[PDB]
RNA sequence: GAGAACAGAAAUCUCCAGUAGAACAAAAGGGUAAAAGCCCCCUUGAUUUUGAUUUUCAGUGUGAAUACAAACCAUGAAAGU
RNA sequence: GGUUGCGGCCAUAUCUACCAGAAAGCACCGUUUCCCGUCCGAUCAACUGUAGUUAAGCUGGUAAGAGCCUGACCGAGUAGUGUAGUGGGUGACCAUACGCGAAACUCAGGUGCUGCAAUCU
């Protein structure tokens, strides 16, 4: 090994000298591991701790059952089943009261946390796989209905889903080319990427009309994200956990959780981002002007993965360069750039105090870095191969991570 | 086999050497006052620590050959043997070594004072952090027989030599004092070694992060007195005192370049004489 | 072979000197040897400062600089005179295939074999000796 | 209350050895045995020396390491602790150096002549006429394998073998031996 | 080979808080023109390299429409891209370019139907690969090249893109500058040059001159300390370069204090390069005056440079007019007279 | 000591007694006690590099040994070894 | 004041024969579904506390019991031992001094204290 050099003789004669004397809600880091746990033989895709409570947990893979986890015990709890083809993706809807999930296979299943049976019949209508879901925020809903849950395939449909009814409400075709992702936001547009090099902000109150139709990538875009994103999952679950007394309080305080992030300008106006494969990045407002406010650029590679800061108040994203760039919330002026992975990054989660950040990438041992300092803080090495994804819990507790392995293994302080 | 030769490698002059051991020596003379004297002192010891029920009728003034011989066979150069008698009451011989060889002594006799550890507060004192040194007084630095003494305290009681060293270990810190300023020429006033637990609280007037301090202490109390002393030759001075020894106009650059240097002088241009060229003389002209 | 005679002076008789016919890994800091001391020689056309390897895991192949000269068999003088020829191992900087070991220290260099003669084709080919 | 301390002579400190000195007067009054307050100046002076030494120690530049899962001897990355200077307070050395080497008639030839150090690369060789490597020294020899084979084609050959590597180990003691008498 | 867990066994791994620490130390990596270099730690410089930056290249296009679709009988691209917002913006656009059109037309024989003749060949030395393949030769036995430059216009001297080379594949060598002829200058002008180059390379001064010059005690000292700088080498080697009648064989006969190397005005006297040993602790070496060739080699600048043999020129009258540039009238006045 | 078909003073088996005149390469000799002795399970290592000496002369950012120190190794739950 | 876990001193703590242990806490105990290992569920591993026992381990008390330990200005500043002087003698060696400085023996005493957390009529 390349020891650092040792210091100069005279570095020691200084040192021998008295220095240096000068009289003149947090989240704890996570910085240890914990025992793997055994499931399916097959590699974790994707994983989502449980919006309630960091105990509970669910992760894809390549197997057709799902497994939810017990973090608190690291055993397989309720594993699921009926899907004939690999978990794309899984979401838990912000109330809690049910799971979705995405198969490579067109059908889609809702299943019930408290025993994990699927919640009737498995959605179906997709052409394609599944590649991304959004559940509708409990703010926008009314009381005593269950939200709606976005949906997109490859062939670039999106399909409003009505949970109650297990039916398709509303159905789009505008996108010529995959859908890389969708959400949900809670101004009631709906927003989402396309691998057309197009995006199209949708009014879901207008019967889904579409109303407009960004157009300034070079290439598809990515993993589109907004600044409200964080409040309209966590489903007004303060870190704290209680549950609301009632519908109606779970509603109130679901509306003044995303007040107190959409007014941080002092107007209700969430930012949006798309990251693209043109080693670019572009900020929007939607509801201000179809044009970006900043054009972000900088990254050698393709951008992998975005995600708000949940204040709002940092924008950062994956790249293949295997160098993670911040950027400001506000306006998308360069911060700072990490570095120290060794390969392309995939994805990364935002620590709920917004002074971490988790990450993750092609290299076996995945990192978190402390955003205060701009400094990376303490690597997470165990995996024994790439860490495909990785997830923070909401009340900061714990974090989940999985790879090709198959080997979940959960983190905490 | 291989197991003596683990043995041997212990019994080597490593460039690095480990912690000397400690092998107190209880005498036939010993009181059970001294002998407790001497667990209390060798609680601080620990781990690096020895002891032999035997009693011993050591005479290290009058024959140092059986120290010689216990410190080979015990592999601890370190050696306090207890001793008393009608004059020299509750005395404590404390011996060092250089190759087994002995190197100086001195007599550190307790004073009828002395308070056990049992009789102080009952605060949490966890073993093998190194005990912090804080002496008092000029004549530690200057009078030969005090720099000996702090010589040996430190050797004593100083533990491994760490590179790098936790704040939290630091729940301790070893004192001693001399009995007040002393002319040329007059007895040695008794040395009065102390310990003490640290503690700490916020500051609020003395810098964001320095907490006040604050000392409890825990023993053992004594106050030695010195007596019979005896130095190593000045040959022995030489050896024991040699670095291992395990360049100019060259540097370890950060990074690790070697980047040398040619430190050019000073090179006055006038000593040089221009070219007389014919178009520089004045001597030729036109119109 | 694998000296040839060079011959020097007006009259070739003694020749005082080899010089290999294939290609080797000089180093760094070559800092060429003095001619009236240079027996052998190693000539820098055939040198090369990088090699072909691939990795057999994933089926990636990447060229990468060479770091030395490990363990020529058939006299490892060769070895330290850096010749290849066909199944010298040389170390190779393989940081840029994002190894790394457990304990997150991450890898940046790895042994490696060269398979193809250098002789027959400039080329270094090499597998990764994972 | 205040962490500050000021003494006429400011303390002498050695960080790496975590102790330090004061070279101020002491009063001879306080420390006298008699008086019954003689352990709280004692007390009081100290608590200002260790005030001293922490605001010293407290000073000093702290590593740092993002290792923290599966490191042998690693600190953790929520650990700091204070880099320590290499001590000013010389101590006497625990045992003479091992300044007795030897040449052993060996390293002067060899000096002498154009002989250059054994490879060690490794004890494993080739055997002949076989499909798998024979180690030399170290695990089953080849050359204790021809006291082994079924026929010698030649007193029984292979105890005149046994006699002879017998014999070369008794000569390596006895050149062992000279040299311990030198 | 035998197996072994070598080979498949870890060799170079490295803590990653090591590269944080390289990746904040390089920012110090500024260097004093006396500093010269003896080592190159071997370093993973890859993960320590890119730099940040805000220009992020071109994107790969050919992946959604790479040449079918753009053009051809299928010709699937039926629309421009990029959707000019507006017409007005595109007429503004338009006038735009006609102007930067028309501007660059203003920037500027055929029309008689004459072609220039043919360039003489002596303009083209030292081009032909052989003095080239020389300067190679020396530099890479050299362990420490030096690069004379003339008094009259050292910038014009330089033999830039060999430096570039010198710094990249052999960042060891050291590449001081020497500065010869200060006699044929004013003194103030060496010493401005001097301290101009002083930011790179320490740029000693001299004089060559079998009989008294100066400067050969500095160079003869600062020899000396280069080899003080390589005694594990067990000697080091030197080796001249620069243009061809920079003096070299004449600086090289000044420090052996002889007339070792043959010396002579015309700028190919050294035909080829040769050994010479001083104090036995160093070998000078000479090669033959270098001409990095350039587009902007303006042949009579490299006649004025004195690159060329004079006499082999066609026509040496036309090139008078361009001495006068130079010189000063008074001098031309005062030496013909 | 009491005993056990053949089996007795010497076979193998059982219970109560043992500071260990057990086997710890051992020599003066201190000493090992839930071992440093007996039984059972898993395993390479003559691995890589950083410096200071060693002679060499394609003397070489080490081309190779010696000593230094970091990774890697085996084991256990771990302390640690 | 009893008791469980961790301990410090390491026989004032150990060995032999009896007696007591009210309440509380180990332990003995009952079992082989499961993890687990032995020829043997004897030890080890596990099962709940169910049928019981203070019969043992264990905590205490007794004994002209065996060893052990403490201090006394007890031997005793004694014996032993280096030191000077021709002080006596051919001399070894003997009295005179201050130093280092014992033990057998004698006297009196004892047959475990002590920290943390918890619990108990
Ligand atoms: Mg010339």
């Amino acid at each position: 090994s390349t020891l650092i050099p040792p210091p100069s003789k005279k570095q020691k004669k200084e040192a021998q000298l008295p220095r240096e004397v000068a009289i003149i809600f947090k989240v704890k880091p996570v910085t240890r591991s914990s025992s793997a746990i055994a499931g399916h033989g097959s590699t974790i895709l994707c994983s989502a701790f449980a919006p309630h409570t960091s105990s509970r947990m669910v992760t894809g893979a390549g197997d057709n059952t799902a497994r939810i986890w017990d973090c608190d015990t690291q055993t397989p709890m309720h594993t699921l089943k009926g899907h004939y083809n690999w978990v794309l993706c899984v979401s838990w809807s912000p109330d809690g009261e049910v799971i979705a999930t995405g198969s490579m296979d067109n059908t889609i299943r809702l299943w019930d946390p408290k025993s994990g049976q699927c919640l009737g019949d498995a959605l179906r209508g997709h052409s394609k796989w599944i590649t991304s879901l959004s559940w509708e925020p409990i703010h926008l809903v009314k009381p005593g209905s269950k939200p709606r849950l976005a949906s997109s395939s490859k062939d670039g449909t999106i399909k409003i889903w009505d949970t109650v009814s297990r039916v398709c409400q509303y159905t789009m075709s505008g996108h010529t080319n995959s859908v890389s992702c969708v959400k949900w936001g809670g101004q009631g547009l709906l927003y989402s990427g396309s691998h057309d090099r197009t995006v199209r902000v949708w009014d879901i109150n207008s019967q889904g009309r579409c109303i407009n139709i960004l157009k300034s990538h070079a290439h598809w875009v990515n993993h589109l994200s907004l600044s409200t994103d964080y409040a309209l999952r966590i489903g007004a679950f303060d870190h704290t956990g209680k549950k609301p007394s009632t519908p109606e309080e779970a509603q109130k305080k679901a509306l003044e959780n995303y007040e107190k992030i959409c007014k941080k300008n002092g107007n209700s106006e969430e930012m949006m981002v798309t990251a693209s494969d043109d080693y670019t990045m572009f900020l929007w407002n939607p509801l201000k002007s179809t044009k970006p406010i900043a054009r972000m650029t900088g990254h050698q590679k393709l951008v992998n993965h975005v995600a708000f800061s949940p204040d709002g108040r940092y924008i950062v994203s994956a790249s293949f360069d295997n160098s993670i760039k911040l950027w400001d919330g506000r306006d998308g002026k360069f911060i700072s750039t990490f570095r120290g992975h060794v390969a392309s990054v995939y994805q990364v989660a935002w620590s709920s105090d917004c002074r971490l950040l988790v990450s993750c990438s092609k290299d076996t041992t995945l990192k978190v870095w402390d955003v205060r300092t701009r400094k990376l803080s303490v690597d997470l090495p165990g995996h024994k191969d790439e860490v495909y994804t990785v997830d923070w819990s909401v009340d900061g507790k714990r974090v989940c991570s999985g790879g090709k392995d198959k080997m979940v293994r959960l983190w905490t302080h | 086999n291989a197991r003596a030769k683990r043995a041997l490698v212990k019994r080597e002059a490593k460039l690095v050497e480990n912690v000397k051991q400690a092998l107190f020596i209880p005498g036939q003379s010993c009181n059970k006052n001294l002998h407790d004297i001497m667990v209390d002192l060798s609680a601080l010891k620990k781990p690096d620590m020895k002891r032999f029920n035997r009693k011993n009728d050591i005479h290290p003034f009058e024959d140092m050959s059986p120290l010689e011989f216990f410190s080979e066979k015990n592999d601890c150069s370190l050696m306090v043997l207890m001793t008393s008698s009608k004059k020299r009451k509750n005395n404590m011989t404390f011996i060092r070594t250089f190759g087994y060889k002995i190197y100086d002594m001195i007599e550190l006799m307790v004073a009828d004072n002395f308070k056990l550890l049992s009789d102080f507060k009952k605060l949490t004192f966890t073993v093998g952090l190194k005990p912090m040194f804080t002496f008092q007084g000029a004549a530690f630095d200057t009078h030969p027989v005090y720099k000996q003494i702090k010589s040996l305290f430190l050797d004593f009681f100083r533990g491994e030599s760490t590179d790098l060293q936790d704040v939290a270990g630091l729940q301790h810190v070893i004192s001693m004092t001399i009995q007040g300023d002393f002319q040329d020429g007059e007895p040695l006033p008794n040395v009065l070694f102390r310990v003490y637990k640290l503690k700490s609280y916020k500051s609020d007037q003395g810098g964001k992060r320095l907490p006040r301090i604050e000392l409890v202490e825990i023993g053992p109390r004594l106050d030695f007195k010195i007596g019979r002393i005896h130095t190593p030759s000045p040959d022995m001075v030489t050896e024991a005192h040699k670095k291992p020894k395990q360049k100019k106009n060259v540097e370890l650059d950060i990074m690790g370049d070697k980047l040398g240097r040619i430190h050019m002088g000073k090179q006055d241009l006038g000593k040089l004489q221009t070219r007389k060229m014919k178009g520089l003389k004045s001597k030729f002209d036109q119109g | 072979e694998m000296f040839k005679v060079i011959k020097t002076g007006k009259s070739r008789s003694k020749s005082w000197k080899r010089m290999i016919t294939k290609h080797t890994f000089v180093g760094e800091g070559f800092t060429r040897r003095p001619v009236k001391m240079e027996r052998i020689i190693r000539p820098s056309a055939l040198r090369q400062k990088k090699a072909n390897v691939t990795h057999p895991e994933l089926g990636v192949t990447v060229f990468l600089p060479i770091l030395a000269v490990k363990k020529n068999p058939q006299s490892p003088m060769y070895t330290q005179l850096g010749v290849l020829t066909k199944g010298t191992i040389i170390e190779v900087n393989v940081s840029e295939l994002g190894m790394v070991t457990a304990g997150g220290k991450v890898v940046w260099g790895k042994y490696a074999q060269v398979t193809n003669e250098p002789d027959r084709d400039g080329c270094v080919n090499a597998v990764l000796l994972v | 209350l205040p962490v500050t301390v000021e003494k006429p002579i400011p303390v002498v400190y050695d960080l790496g050895n975590l102790a330090a000195f004061d070279s101020n007067v002491l009063d001879k009054n306080d420390l006298d045995s008699s008086n019954a307050r003689r352990e709280e100046k004692i007390k009081s002076l100290t608590r200002d020396n260790v005030q001293l030494l922490i605001n010293q120690l407290l000073s000093l530049p702290m590593k740092t390491t993002t290792e923290s899962v599966g490191g042998t001897g690693g600190q953790s990355s929520v650990m700091t602790l204070l880099q320590l200077p290499d001590p000013t307070t010389d101590l006497p050395r625990e045992k003479p150096l091992p300044k007795a080497k030897a040449m052993t008639k060996w390293e002067k030839f060899a000096a002498k002549k154009g002989i250059k150090p054994k490879e060690r690369a490794g004890k494993m060789i080739y055997d002949e006429a076989s499909g798998e490597w024979v180690p030399k020294w170290g695990y089953k020899g080849a050359n204790k394998k021809l006291d082994d084979q079924w026929l010698v084609e030649v007193i029984d050959p292979r105890t005149l073998n046994r006699a002879e590597r017998k014999r070369l180990v008794k000569k390596n003691e006895k050149q062992q031996r000279r040299n311990m008498k030198n | 080979v035998q197996p072994d867990r070598r080979w498949f066994g870890n060799t170079r791994v490295i803590s990653q808080d090591a590269l944080q620490h390289f990746r904040s130390a390089l920012g110090e990596t500024q260097k004093d023109t006396y500093q010269v270099l003896l080592r190159r730690n071997k370093l993973p410089m890859s993960l320590l390299e890119e730099k940040d930056a805000d220009e992020s290249p071109k994107a790969r296009i050919l992946d959604t429409e790479s040449y079918a679709d753009a053009f051809g009988p299928k010709a699937q691209r039926k629309r421009p891209r990029l959707a000019a917002s507006n017409l007005e913006d595109l007429v503004k656009a338009t006038n735009e370019d006609i102007t930067k059109y028309e501007e660059k037309q203003v920037l500027d024989d055929k029309e008689n139907g004459w072609t220039s003749a043919a360039k003489e060949a002596i303009f083209s030395k030292g081009q032909s690969k052989r003095i080239w393949n020389e300067l190679y030769k020396v530099i890479d036995s050299s362990d420490v090249v030096i690069h004379v430059l003339d008094a009259r216009d050292p910038l014009g001297t330089r033999c830039k893109s060999v430096e570039e080379y010198m710094k990249k594949e052999t960042p060891h060598k050291h590449l001081i500058y020497v500065l010869n002829k200060c006699d044929l200058v004013p003194t103030w002008v060496a010493a401005a040059w001097v301290k101009h180059l002083s930011k790179e390379r320490p740029t000693l001064a001299f004089h060559a001159s079998i009989t008294n010059s100066f400067g050969k005690g500095s160079l003869i000292q600062l020899l000396r300390q280069f080899s003080q700088l390589h005694t594990d080498r067990k000697q080091i080697s030197v080796g001249f370069i620069g243009y061809p009648n920079t003096g070299k064989s004449s600086i090289i006969n000044t420090l052996r204090k002889k007339k070792v190397c043959q010396v002579a005005p015309i700028p190919g006297e050294t035909k080829v390069w040769q050994y010479i040993t001083l104090m036995k602790r160093i070998f000078l070496i000479d090669c033959p005056g270098i001409v990095p060739p350039s587009s902007k080699d303006s042949e009579e600048d490299i006649l004025f440079r004195g690159v060329v043999r004079v006499e082999h020129v066609t026509h040496p009258e036309q090139y008078i007019p361009g001495v006068l540039k130079r010189c000063q009238v008074k001098h031309l006045e005062r030496t013909y007279e």
